[PDB]
């Protein structure tokens, strides 16, 4: 059951969800002049794939998703986003005519996780703290 | 009543540019011949391309505004230039010329097309001087008051191409960075634009030939089943028409001339190569290609051009109508001499709706070339000893169309490669480049513990 | 392409209709042509006016049919208007 | 700013060629493309071809094919390379060919066909007497 | 209720503790040899500023505060370092004037958390090992 | 007190520019005490 | 008015107007530049 | 080596002798014939 890079591009989202393991590990791999030529496009390449590779780890690590790929967070799903089936957004459509559905509501959501991350934080350390 | 819930690394894309780098196979870089498209500090390749195939996924596809042709187009440039950085200004050769008409044994045609030019040239020390003489084509002087000139002397110098490297196209490969993909289009109808419903994924390029042609793509990559016409509009008059064979016709382009390469000691540890005298007679350089499959070739476009035209217009051909002499005529690098080569014999036909005799093209050999018409650049090539011949596929054609008439029962085609960026675009029209987007929320039912 | 009235005699301050009945699909533009100068554009692909246009000009596609409508004449707009596709231009239609 | 500093207007007779000129200046000469169109006073506008400046391939119109010609020359400077001139040369002149003579340029040259910037006019009258 | 980055450098400590979103979302962002000349400027500039994160993620990593802000350890505060309320720590001085007050026990907490991890991983490891 | 002009470096300029700024680098790390133990 | 110390003599003394004075500096000449070849592809520019 | 001698075409007493006419030989495009050229250059371009 290896597809590959990519490879549930077009599946089910209830099945691409179980494959996120191989996109996950292909975000970062590895007579004078001439070396400088196709040195700085290949150094230029490298450490932008980095940065991007440790923004996107980053912005995870703010929303209580530290070294997860599944995490599930506090704030609901508000209904002006979608209001669909759980069968009608899982086992039947395909994640890029996902991301074009709540293209609009991205900045919405990632802005809701981080708040209800240092509530949290800030609640867990004042309940422990009365130990 | 539905969570919000994260999920890192998602099967999700969008539409990006970066810089792709080069890849190269094994053998084309250990035998270590200083190909002028340096593979040698590239990357080696894989041993196979994962060519995933996706599944139930249609991409929206364009070869017209992609990004790869224009980052192609700046390294060939770049690959073109740099190595010819540690070669050989020829500034001292700007002296003034006193050339004479070669008659050893001349035929008619290529009457006065070569001068026997002898000029003072200054020798390994600095204060003597030597009288040497070389054989100069009449493309590369020019009349000064017989004394000539060279025709650069007053516009740029020109570094002479070293002769250890050589122009022979190597196929190099593009590979995306960590985090991108190249999507190729595994369709075989698919004309310049849409839904191409049969993407698979790639993580580096087939080979792609950087050769460099005029009016005749050469050495391609051939669409099956079919020929097939790209253009960005069809109605358009400044938009080419790319043709792409399935068959190709072959091409024999010789030279017959036995010329000796000899060496002239210019200043110290400086050599410049000259042309010293032809070993026999002399005679023009041609091109040959079979008109029993050219003619039938010719008969596949027109069968394939009257579906965007109609069925009932009298397609025409033409040869060039203007332009210098790298657009009216076909112009490539056989095995390291330039050639441009008369296409008035292919592109002269008219069909009106309804065998060893080997179509021969009179060809001129340049030295002083200019290749990208950057004002300041010239690159003599050095002459090349013995016979040289290569045979060669012809696989792509550029066409212009032409003028308005007020009646569309004609259409008179001509070639024209009035940018040199067309060839690669036949190559790099299956490829697009996408950065992945790994993070993606979506509703299920998760209720935190804590 | 044709273009319908030909000439248009009106007093400053009415509207101007030209019709320019297209043929094959292309990307109109219209041009205006004061007497003793070169024409400039004023419409381009159809209904985007140009670069510096009083808005005193529209455009408007129904299919094969394009309109110009000028809503009030001025005194430096009588001159000829010429609709333009892929390398062809329109009879002229002279107002005034 | 874009100037196309045009020719000045001739007289010529029936038979002789005319050569005019054509100067484009203030922007990238050997990129974007031009055009050729004369104003008749009492026909249509005439599109007669176009000049890629790179190489010179031209296109013309096919009503003048084997009659108009048209050549570049640009700037060997190599301090000032954005400018140069473009020349037109209509051999067999007749009287129909009374006209004045402009040398357009597209808005952005990708497309063409949106002749913005125009020249002042070459008038040309080719007259029998 | 959104200051800034660094909008919080005079405030009180019991307030800066609660907007370290802003600044830990900031510590990593994004005719021939003149592209050399700014660009040797730009590449050295964009590793280091790398480095210097995953230097202060990875020293973060060995105490037990993985993919925490607000983390808190094992080890007591040692009176001698300072002897202060807390009110007199946290709901009245500021980040600026507290870093100039323990500057020199730094390094002695810095190998005191170190040292109760590692005690912690091999007792959490022989705690369910005899499950 | 007789003041005379005199440029003798080229450098008097710009810091006649750049008084105002001060680059800084951010040390995010920070420990404190409070009342916390740790469950496990 | 700053100074990295008002009383030494080797440190300048940087003062900062709030009004600007206006300046005009202007050359009457009307010179003709006329270029020059000086081997292939290389002019210099001299007041003809 | 340049010949330079004084510029009087329309001179004030102030700039007296600021530019000087100098004719000098100079390389052409060709590397073996040689221009003879002019040019202004001032007094504080050229010593003796
Ligand atoms: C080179 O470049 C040029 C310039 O870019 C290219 O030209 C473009 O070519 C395309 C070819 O696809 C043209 O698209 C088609 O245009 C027609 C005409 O659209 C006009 O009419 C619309 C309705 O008018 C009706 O009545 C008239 C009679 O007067 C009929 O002639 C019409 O056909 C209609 O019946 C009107 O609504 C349009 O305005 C809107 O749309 C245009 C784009 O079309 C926009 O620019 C406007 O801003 C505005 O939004 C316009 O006035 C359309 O009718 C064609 O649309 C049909 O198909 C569409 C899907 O492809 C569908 O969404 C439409 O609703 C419509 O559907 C019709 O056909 C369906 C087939 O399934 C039927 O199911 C349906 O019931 C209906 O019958 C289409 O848009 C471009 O217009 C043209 N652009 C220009 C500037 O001319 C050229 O092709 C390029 N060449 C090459 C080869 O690359
Ligand atoms: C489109 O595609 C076609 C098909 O590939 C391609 O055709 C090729 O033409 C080129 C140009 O002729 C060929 O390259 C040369 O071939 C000649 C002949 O080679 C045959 O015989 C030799 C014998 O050794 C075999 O090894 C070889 O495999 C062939 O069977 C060779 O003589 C050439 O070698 C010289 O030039 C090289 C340039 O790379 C040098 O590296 C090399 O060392 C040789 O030059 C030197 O030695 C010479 C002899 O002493 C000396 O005189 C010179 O001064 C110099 O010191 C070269 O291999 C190529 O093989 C053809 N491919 C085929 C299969 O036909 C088109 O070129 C291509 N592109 C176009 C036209 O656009
Ligand atoms: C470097 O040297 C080159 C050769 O010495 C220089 O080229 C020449 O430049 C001059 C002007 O700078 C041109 O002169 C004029 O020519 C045009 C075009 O016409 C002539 O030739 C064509 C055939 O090619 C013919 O069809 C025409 O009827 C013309 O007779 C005329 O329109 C002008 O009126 C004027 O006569 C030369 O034509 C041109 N020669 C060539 C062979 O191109 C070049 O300028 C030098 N570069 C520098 C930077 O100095
Ligand atoms: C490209 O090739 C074509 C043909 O293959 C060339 O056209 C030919 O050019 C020659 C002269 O170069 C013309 O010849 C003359 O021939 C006539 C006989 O027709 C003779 O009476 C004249 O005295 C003169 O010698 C020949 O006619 C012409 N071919 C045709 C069909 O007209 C063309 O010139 C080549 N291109 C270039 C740039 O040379
Ligand atoms: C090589 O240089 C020599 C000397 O510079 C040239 O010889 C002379 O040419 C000039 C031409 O004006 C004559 O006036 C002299 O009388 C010649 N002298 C001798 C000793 O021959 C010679 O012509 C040059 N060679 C070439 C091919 O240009
Ligand atoms: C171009 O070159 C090829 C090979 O160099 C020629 O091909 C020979 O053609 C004959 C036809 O009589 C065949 O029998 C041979 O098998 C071919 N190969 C060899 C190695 O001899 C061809 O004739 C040339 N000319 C064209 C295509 O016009
Ligand atoms: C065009 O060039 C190609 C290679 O550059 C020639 O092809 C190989 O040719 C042999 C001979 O028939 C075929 O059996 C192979 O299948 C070809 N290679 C591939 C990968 O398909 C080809 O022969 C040339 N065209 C002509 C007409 O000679
Ligand atoms: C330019 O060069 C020529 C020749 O090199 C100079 O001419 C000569 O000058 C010398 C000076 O010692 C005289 O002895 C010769 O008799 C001159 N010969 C001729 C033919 O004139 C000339 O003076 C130089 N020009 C300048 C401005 O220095
Ligand atoms: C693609 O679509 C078909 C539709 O029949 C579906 O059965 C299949 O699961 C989809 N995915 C793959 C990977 O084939
Ligand atoms: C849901 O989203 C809308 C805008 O899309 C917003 O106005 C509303 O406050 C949101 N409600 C909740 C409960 O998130
Ligand atoms: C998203 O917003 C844009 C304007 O910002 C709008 O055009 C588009 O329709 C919106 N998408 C959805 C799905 O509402
Ligand atoms: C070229 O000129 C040189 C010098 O005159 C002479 O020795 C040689 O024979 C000539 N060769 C040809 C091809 O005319
Ligand atoms: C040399 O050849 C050219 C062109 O072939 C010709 O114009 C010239 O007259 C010839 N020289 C002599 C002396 O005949
Ligand atoms: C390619 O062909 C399809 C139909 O096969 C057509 O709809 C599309 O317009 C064509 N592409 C272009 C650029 O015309
Ligand atoms: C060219 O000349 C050389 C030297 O005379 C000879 O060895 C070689 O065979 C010649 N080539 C041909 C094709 O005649
Ligand atoms: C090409 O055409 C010429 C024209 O006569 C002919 O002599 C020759 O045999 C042909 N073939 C080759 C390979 O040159
Ligand atoms: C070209 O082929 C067509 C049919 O494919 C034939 O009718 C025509 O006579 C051929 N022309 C030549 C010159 O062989
Ligand atoms: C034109 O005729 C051909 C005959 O082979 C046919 O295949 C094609 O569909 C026709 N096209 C039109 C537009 O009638
Ligand atoms: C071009 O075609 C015409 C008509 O088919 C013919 O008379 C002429 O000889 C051809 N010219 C060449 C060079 O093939
Ligand atoms: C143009 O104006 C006429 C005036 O009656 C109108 O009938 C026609 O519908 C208009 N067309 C468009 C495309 O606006
Ligand atoms: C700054 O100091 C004032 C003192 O009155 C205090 O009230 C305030 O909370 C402090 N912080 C800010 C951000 O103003
Ligand atoms: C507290 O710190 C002092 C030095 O500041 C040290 O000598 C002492 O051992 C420490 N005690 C504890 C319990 O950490
Ligand atoms: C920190 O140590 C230095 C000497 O290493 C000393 O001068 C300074 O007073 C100390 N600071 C405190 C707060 O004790
Ligand atoms: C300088 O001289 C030129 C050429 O004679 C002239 O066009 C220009 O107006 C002059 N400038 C002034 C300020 O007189
Ligand atoms: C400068 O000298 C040259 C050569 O003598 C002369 O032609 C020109 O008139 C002189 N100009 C001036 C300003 O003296
Ligand atoms: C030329 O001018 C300089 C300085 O102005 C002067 O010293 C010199 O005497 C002048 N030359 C002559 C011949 O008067």
């Amino acid at each position: 059951v290896f597809l590959g890079f990519l490879g549930a591009a077009g599946s089910t989202m209830g099945a691409a969800s179980m494959t996120l393991t191989v996109q996950a590990r292909n975000l970062l791999s590895g007579h004078l002049l001439k070396l400088t030529v196709w040195g700085i496009k290949q150094l230029q390449a490298r450490v932008l794939a980095v940065e991007r590779y440790l923004r996107d780890q980053q912005l995870l690590g703010i929303w209580g998703c530290s070294g997860k790929l599944i995490c599930c967070t506090n704030v609901p799903w508000n209904s002006s986003w979608s209001n669909r089936n759980l069968s009608e957004i899982w086992d039947n459509m395909t994640w890029l005519q996902w991301d074009k559905e709540i293209s609009n509501y991205t900045q919405i959501i990632y802005g809701l996780l981080e708040e209800s991350q240092n509530q949290q934080e800030k609640n867990e350390q004042d309940l422990l703290a009365l130990d | 009543n539905l969570w919000v819930t994260v999920y890192y690394g998602v099967p999700v894309w969008k539409d990006a540019e970066t810089t792709l780098f080069c890849a190269s196979d094994a053998k084309a870089y250990e035998t270590e011949k200083h190909n002028v498209w340096a593979t040698h500090a590239c990357v080696p390749t894989d041993p196979n391309p994962q060519e995933i195939h996706l599944e139930n996924v249609t991409e929206e596809f364009n070869m017209w505004k992609n990004n790869m042709v224009e980052q192609m187009h700046t390294d060939i440039i770049s690959l073109w230039d740099q190595s010819l950085k540690p070669c050989v200004k020829l500034t001292p050769l700007c002296v003034t010329l006193q050339c004479t008409n070669v008659t050893n044994n001349i035929t008619d045609d290529m009457r006065g097309e070569l001068k026997n030019c002898s000029f003072n040239m200054t020798t390994e020390l600095r204060d003597k001087k030597q009288k040497v003489y070389s054989l100069f084509y009449r493309l590369d002087v020019v009349q000064i008051n017989k004394e000539y000139r060279l025709i650069n002397c007053n516009t740029s110098a020109c570094t002479q191409a070293c002769p250890k490297v050589s122009f022979e196209p190597i196929p190099i490969h593009y590979c995306a960075p960590a985090g991108f993909a190249i999507l190729k289009c595994k369709d075989k109808k698919f004309n310049g634009t849409g839904p191409c419903p049969s993407v698979s994924t790639v993580q580096c390029t087939h080979g792609i030939k950087p050769v460099v042609s005029t009016q005749l793509l050469l050495n391609g990559s051939l669409a099956e089943e079919e020929v097939m016409i790209r253009s960005e509009n069809i109605t358009n008059n400044a938009k080419n028409i790319l043709v792409q064979f399935n068959t190709p016709v072959q091409i024999n382009c010789t030279r017959p001339n036995n010329n000796t390469r000899k060496s002239i000691r210019i200043g110290p540890g400086q050599a410049f190569y000259a042309t010293g005298d032809i070993i026999g007679d002399i005679r023009q350089a041609h091109c040959n290609v079979s008109k029993a499959t050219w003619n039938e070739t010719l008969g596949k476009v027109v069968k394939q051009l009257r579906k965007h035209f109609g069925n009932n217009t009298i397609i025409r051909f033409a040869n060039s109508s203007g332009g210098d002499l790298e657009v009216t005529t076909h112009s490539f690098n056989c095995g390291g001499e330039f050639f441009y080569c008369n296409t008035s014999g292919l592109f002269n036909s008219t069909w009106i709706s309804n065998s060893n005799d080997s179509i021969t093209l009179p060809c001129r050999i340049k030295q002083i070339i200019n290749m990208w018409q950057r004002i300041g650049q010239c690159m003599y090539a050095p002459p090349i000893q013995g016979v040289i011949r290569c045979v060669s596929n012809i696989t792509g054609l550029i066409l212009t169309r032409d003028g308005g008439s007020t009646n569309s029962t004609t259409e008179t085609f001509r070639p024209g490669g009035g940018d040199m960026r067309d060839n690669w675009r036949s190559e790099l029209y299956k490829y697009k480049v996408v950065k992945i987007e790994p993070l993606g929320v979506a509703p299920t039912r998760c209720k935190r513990r804590v | 392409l044709t273009q319908s009235p030909g000439t248009l005699s009106l007093s400053p301050g009415e509207t101007a209709i030209i019709s320019c009945r297209t043929s094959q699909y292309g990307s109109l533009a219209w041009y205006q042509q004061r007497p003793g100068q070169a024409p400039r554009l004023v419409i381009y692909s159809g209904s985007t006016r140009a670069a510096g246009i009083p808005d005193r000009f529209s455009g408007s596609r129904w299919g094969p049919d394009y309109n110009l409508t000028i809503s009030n004449l001025e005194s430096g707009d009588f001159g000829v208007y010429y609709c333009q596709q892929y390398e062809f231009f329109g009879q002229g239609t002279k107002v005034q | 700013q874009v100037q196309l500093v045009q020719s000045g207007g001739q007289m010529k007779k029936p038979g002789e060629s005319m050569r005019i000129s054509c100067r484009a200046s203030g922007y990238e000469f050997i990129d974007c493309t031009l055009n050729w169109i004369r104003l008749a006073p009492g026909k249509r506008p005439e599109w007669m071809g176009w000049l890629k400046p790179r190489w010179g391939a031209v296109n013309y119109a096919r009503p003048l094919q084997g009659r108009v010609t048209m050549t570049r020359q640009l700037s060997q400077d190599p301090d000032d390379p954005d400018w140069g001139t473009a020349f037109l040369e209509l051999r067999s002149l007749t009287v129909d060919d009374t006209a004045v003579y402009f040398c357009t340029r597209g808005k952005n040259c990708d497309y063409n066909w949106d002749f913005e910037h125009w020249g002042r006019g070459t008038p040309v009258i080719v007259s029998s007497p």
